[PDB]
């Protein structure tokens, strides 16, 4: 997942969270990805796909 | 009369004696009076909340030997009623439309064949 | 189980642990050990013979077995199976050793010589191979289902060509010289070979 | 309509079918002859079905085998046992059983993994 | 035979030239015609061994409820039959009395077992490649029709080799290795 | 043994089949029975089949280890493969002669070239009973998978907490002797299926005596398992540890081979559920 | 850290309220329904 | 925001500590969750010889039905008596022998 975040330290802060995408497809983010910064490793229910945005809901 | 032993014991006396200290207790009732030991105890707890044309279903006899059955079994018993009658012999007591239960009725599984008592008479 | 020719007693009987039917068996040179194997099974039953317990179950074969026996000289034992395998167990003295030797077909008697260096089996081809023990490589066979007399039966309906019913041989045995083959199956002909020419000697009707 | 025969050689995951029919003597692997068959070093791996026996088995038949799978080493081993099976499945069915075992003997005291590979594999210890 | 009239059927109601009441509805014809059984007396020797199964099952249910001969020759006799193939499950004992026929004993016969095994199209089949010689159980040629084959001893139906059914399955997938002859 | 197998899974998967379908005729049976017991009054249902009491005749004789592990629980002594995933690092193999010191009747197979297919028919026809195929994360172990052979079933963990007998010093041999267990709240039914099957990869019946303990203690669907040897003194019991500790976590178990993955699943790990982190042993 | 407190005070946020409307439901469906259910059984005998 | 599952627990001092009592509990009561290692009546009487000689001749027909591929019966530790006596009279009749032991052993008699 491309940019929800601008940096590894921001990810590592919201490690463990549910996200879901716009088809209500429910996911968790796992690991921030190295490299490119905001960038993170997720996990769904199923295959997702290219044309769908990710939400993390936060208060 | 909360006593489920006893009172077992004192319905299931008449097919004991037909078919033999003695034994009562179930762990220790051989072949017929096994079987129909149970059949009678089934029979009398399932009529309670089953229905009466579905608990006690006759053996299909046809009509000209089945009514031979019934007059012999009635032959027998006005016999029986009639010679104890005669002697002082003091009888157990039935219904109006009922067969009385003899020894005959316990050894030659009578009811099976031909009822209680013949409830065309019965339902008229 | 076990009989003293002497005291005429039945003395020892060996049960294994699954309720099989056993179908041939092999003990020891030195009698410590029986052994026997099953057609329902694919194990082989290993029994020791002094105490009576059940010594090991030895695993392997994907196919009943069918014939077992143990060298004479240096104790090895020899099984084969309808997986079409011939195995060598390396039981005695720390090795737990397996050679198995694949065979064309399925295999039923299995012989095995008196000095121990070589065992033949029969196979459902209708051949006899002759193999070396200790390297496990075929030393020569005899192709036996065209010396065979298998005759006609009188409810079947297929020619005595042309039956598969009896053209192979359910039991044979090395000479004790070590250089023949009495052989004999579910024919009304048993036949006998002298190993190093792989030829027919004889055949008895 | 021809007296043709068809066997199988496999290594460990090359596949070859051979087809011996009769004819006038061309041994073919994959189009190709058989005095083509790379890695070159293994040719004579790939000639020893037919220098064990002698070409004049080999003169009146014609051998064509596909290979498919696996490797060099392991398609140049399902040659060699293609050939060889093939050799002997002809010589059982259309020339006499004598040739027949003297073939199986002949390629059975060189190797007899031209006849039976080693097929499955491991032993849990 | 000429259908009868009124007068006559109803004068002569008991009449009948095929059906009995001693043929039992001619189930021995209908289970034969099922799983296609040569001989007319298989049936009845197959009668007679449900008939034992059937009369022991009876004289061991009339045993008391408790004790361990009754509940060990009950158990032994549906571990032998399940064992065996023609009862189907080792739960209650009351397929020693309901579940043992001689349709079970008929399934597990050896047309039958190759019908279901896919090994022929249908059970007549089944009897004209068995009579013909193809099929073996274990190494030994198999020749009658009426073989049982237990559970255990279903693992080892197969053709004989050198079969010409064997030879057509292998080259209709083409997987047929000349050497050892299919 | 190939057709064997396979036709005697069929036979269980029906005959289990056929219990769940006819299990009903189980309890009323059983009503039935407690009515003959207590003479109350039997229900209309129960009173009106007459085929069900002729064949309560028979069926008046009728009346913990389940159907993979319960044919050869304590006559046999089990027999453990412990192999890597493949190409393992140095770090996993020192992993794997952990485990295969851990469990008794364990030996260690080298992996690589070795495709799950055939390793699983080699194991058994070989004789075997269980496969541990344990899975790591740049030395760091992070999985390992059990599988009971005659066609039994697979459970796959995860190992969280892993510090190796390797890694913390020369504090001497093993003892390998037949350890006693130690279960600690496994309270569900699949507490029980998962209790059974780390279990029966150990030798029955240890001595009384026997001076080593390996526990499997339940904290959260978080399996902590500890191996402790022990002397008993005046006072109390010491106890000293020894060989490895982690913490496995089950994410699957299936009822077949390792082979398929196109077997039953009998629990697997509903982690995107709304009601996901509310349930233990979920 | 953080993880673990939120999760296990939402889940006894949860265990709580469910006890507290369950509670409330059949306390208003015992102590009432009583009452509905006599006055129908003193409705009865008009 | 909320999160999806718990945290793999970080195993501390603390909770090595209750787990350790927890063994010692477990270890000084033998709380070990261990594998464990595998006349009547005259008329019963007289029922139970007659199923058994009904068993004996339709087990006999069943294996010979079934061809005689059958699974045994499971086990029977018996008793025998056997006396002593000579090895040739526990022979068959013909005029020969094979042996003139005794049927008990030294260390039987």
């Amino acid at each position: 997942i491309k940019d929800m975040f601008s940096s590894a330290m921001e990810v590592a802060r919201f490690e463990g969270a549910q996200i879901k995408t716009v088809s209500g497809i429910r996911g968790e983010i796992k690991r921030a990805l190295s490299k490119p910064e905001g960038h993170y490793r997720a996990a769904f229910e199923d295959k997702i796909l290219m044309s769908d945005i990710v939400i993390l809901r936060s208060w | 009369q909360n006593d489920l032993e006893l009172q077992q014991f004192l319905r299931e006396s008449h097919l004991l004696s037909a078919f033999n200290g003695i034994v009562y207790q179930d762990d220790q009732v051989i072949g017929k009076a096994r079987s129909r030991t149970l059949e009678m105890r089934l029979n009398r707890l399932s009529r309670v909340n089953g229905h009466q044309d579905k608990i006690n279903k006759l053996e299909k006899v046809p009509m000209h030997i089945r009514r031979g059955m019934i007059d012999k079994h009635v032959k027998r018993i006005k016999k029986y009623e009639q010679e104890a009658a005669e002697g002082g012999i003091v009888l157990s007591k039935v219904k109006k439309g009922q067969f009385r239960k003899i020894e005959s009725t316990y050894k030659k599984d009578i009811e099976r064949r031909i009822g209680g008592s013949i409830k065309a008479r019965d339902k008229e | 189980r076990a009989w003293d020719l002497i005291r005429y007693r039945n003395f020892r009987t060996f049960t294994g642990t699954e309720r099989i039917q056993f179908n041939c068996l092999a003990v020891d040179p030195s009698g410590e050990v029986v052994c026997a194997g099953s057609l329902d099974n694919f194990d082989i039953h290993v029994w020791s013979v002094q105490t009576g317990q059940l010594l090991d179950a030895l695993s392997g074969h994907e196919g009943p077995v069918s014939c077992l026996s143990f060298s004479q000289e240096n104790s090895v034992l020899a099984s084969a199976s309808w997986d079409k395998t011939i195995r060598i167990w390396s039981i005695f003295g720390r090795s737990q050793q397996v050679e198995p030797i694949e065979v064309y077909s399925d295999v039923l008697a299995l012989s095995m010589r008196p000095d121990g260096k070589e065992v033949a089996v029969s196979t459902l081809k209708g051949q006899i191979s002759i193999f070396n023990i200790e390297d496990a490589k075929q030393v020569g066979n005899i192709d036996c289902r065209k010396d065979i007399i298998s005759g006609r039966f009188n409810q079947d309906r297929f020619t005595a060509k042309n039956s598969e019913r009896s053209k192979f041989f359910t039991t044979i045995h090395y000479s004790f010289d070590g250089m023949a083959i009495v052989a004999g199956g579910n024919n009304n002909s048993i036949c006998l070979y002298d190993v190093p020419n792989e030829v027919l000697l004889k055949r008895f009707i | 309509a021809v007296p043709s025969v068809q066997t199988f050689g496999k290594k460990k995951s090359a596949t070859a079918v051979a087809h011996v029919k009769a004819g006038k003597g061309l041994i073919k692997v994959n189009g190709s002859p058989i005095t083509l068959v790379e890695p070159e070093i293994l040719r004579f791996k790939v000639y020893e079905p037919l220098l064990l026996v002698g070409l004049d088995k080999f003169s009146n038949i014609d051998i064509r085998v596909r290979v498919t799978g696996g490797g060099h080493v392991s398609q140049v081993y399902a040659i060699r046992q293609a050939i060889a099976k093939g050799l002997v499945a002809y010589h059982q069915k259309y020339v006499d059983e004598q040739s027949k075992n003297e073939l199986k003997k002949a390629f059975t005291s060189y190797d007899r993994t031209l006849l039976i590979a080693d097929s499955r594999r491991p032993e849990p210890k | 035979v000429r259908k009868l009239k009124h007068h006559e059927q109803k004068l002569l109601k008991k009449v009948d030239f095929l059906e009995w009441k001693q043929d039992q509805g001619h189930r021995d014809t209908q289970v034969m015609r099922t799983y296609h059984i040569q001989n007319r007396e298989d049936y009845h020797k197959y009668n007679r061994i449900c008939g034992d199964i059937r009369r022991l099952a009876n004289k061991l249910s009339l045993l008391p409820p408790t004790d361990p001969f009754r509940r060990k020759h009950e158990q032994l006799l549906l571990d032998k039959l399940y064992a065996m193939g023609v009862l189907t499950t080792k739960s209650k004992i009351s397929d020693l009395e309901n579940k043992v026929t001689v349709s079970a004993i008929c399934r597990r016969r050896l047309p039958v077992i190759m019908h279901r095994l896919k090994m022929a199209e249908t059970i007549q089949d089944a009897v004209k490649f068995i009579e013909q010689g193809h099929v073996r159980v274990g190494p030994n040629l198999i020749n009658d029709p009426a073989y049982l084959v237990t559970r255990n001893m279903e693992d080892y139906v197969t053709w004989v080799d050198n079969s010409k059914i064997k030879k057509t399955l292998l080259r209709y997938r083409n997987q047929i290795d000349d050497f050892d002859f299919s | 043994m190939l057709r064997r197998q396979a036709r005697e899974r069929r036979e269980y998967l029906y005959r289990k089949a056929q219990e769940l379908q006819d299990s009903q005729l189980q309890q009323k049976r059983q009503i039935i029975k407690q009515a003959l017991a207590q003479g109350k009054p039997l229900p209309k249902e129960l009173a009106e089949d007459e085929s069900l009491q002729k064949d309560f005749r028979y069926d008046q004789s009728l009346k913990q280890v389940d159907d993979e592990y319960a044919a050869t629980s304590g006559i046999m002594d089990p027999r453990i493969i412990v192999t890597t995933s493949r190409d393992p690092s140095t770090r996993l193999s020192q992993f794997a002669k952990e485990i295969k010191l851990l469990f008794p009747n364990a030996v260690r197979l080298n992996r690589g070239n070795y495709v799950m297919p055939n390793l699983v028919d080699a194991c058994k026809k070989s004789g075997t009973t269980d496969l541990v195929v344990l899975h790591e994360h740049r030395g760091v172990p992070t999985s390992l998978t059990i599988s009971h052979f005659p066609h039994g079933p697979t459970a796959q963990f995860s190992l969280h907490n892993v510090v190796m007998r390797h890694d913390i010093i020369n504090a001497g041999n093993q003892s390998e002797v037949n350890p006693h267990l130690i279960f600690d709240n496994f309270t569900t039914a699949l507490g029980k299926r998962v209790v059974c099957i780390l279990k029966h990869l150990f030798n029955a019946g240890p001595k009384k005596d026997s001076e080593r303990v390996i526990t499997f203690a339940n904290r959260g669907d978080f399996i902590s398992v500890r191996q402790h040897v022990y002397v008993r003194t005046r006072e109390g019991v010491e106890i000293a540890e020894v060989g490895p500790r982690f913490e496995m976590r089950l994410f699957e178990l299936r009822l077949g081979t390792l082979e398929n993955k196109d077997a039953d699943v009998e629990w697997q790990l509903r982690r995107f559920i709304r009601t996901a982190n509310k349930k233990d042993y979920l | 850290f953080e993880a673990r407190q939120r999760i296990e005070e939402k889940n006894k946020e949860s265990s709580d309220y469910h006890a507290k409307m369950a509670h409330i439901v059949n306390t208003i469906n015992t102590e009432e329904g009583a009452e509905k259910n006599k006055y129908e059984r003193e409705r009865k005998l008009r | 925001f909320d999160r999806t599952a718990k945290p793999v627990p970080v195993i501390t001092s603390e909770v090595t500590e209750s787990l350790e009592d927890m063994i010692r509990r477990r270890i000084q009561d033998s709380n070990f969750d261990d594998l464990q290692r595998r006349a009547l009546s005259e008329e019963l009487q007289k029922a139970h010889s007659e199923i058994s000689e009904l068993y004996a001749n339709l087990v006999y027909k069943l294996d010979v039905l079934s061809s005689v591929h059958f699974v045994p019966k499971p086990a029977s530790t018996s008793l025998e008596i056997r006396v002593e006596t000579p090895t040739i009279s526990m022979e068959d009749a013909q005029p020969l022998y094979m042996s003139n032991a005794s049927s008990l052993a030294p260390q039987e008699i």
